[PDB]
């Protein structure tokens, strides 16, 4: 994730769509979920993915 | 037979020492600009549907 590494012409979502699109999965990264509680498939296909979570030193024990 | 102030100098000569320029090549990087990320050859599906 290199900043100014992917250009206008290469452009990142192209390069990481034809990734996904590679895998079996969907270009734009959107994959269609059910609701957990009802159990009947959403109408929109929602955008799910791999992201890196910091957890932070504020806690509400010490606030 | 002392020293006296004779004429004038007619000229003024300043010497200095130096080197010339090269011709311009301008070889900005060994491996040169920001090479592009890409895709590994094939790669193949990594995960199938149930059923």
């Amino acid at each position: 994730a290199t900043p100014f590494i992917f250009s206008e012409e290469n452009s990142a979502l192209e390069y990481f769509g034809e990734m996904l699109k590679a895998a079996g999965y969907n270009f734009y990264g959107t994959e269609r979920l059910y609701s957990g509680i009802s159990g009947l498939e959403l109408e929109a296909d929602i955008f799910i993915g791999v992201v890196y979570y910091q957890r932070l030193r504020h806690m509400v024990s010490d606030k | 037979g002392g020293l006296t102030c004779a004429s004038a100098p007619q000229g003024t000569l300043r010497i200095l020492e130096g080197p010339q320029q090269s011709l311009s090549g301008s070889p900005l990087q060994p491996i040169p600009a920001s090479p592009p990320p890409q895709i590994p050859p094939g790669l193949r599906p990594r995960f199938c549907a149930f059923g």
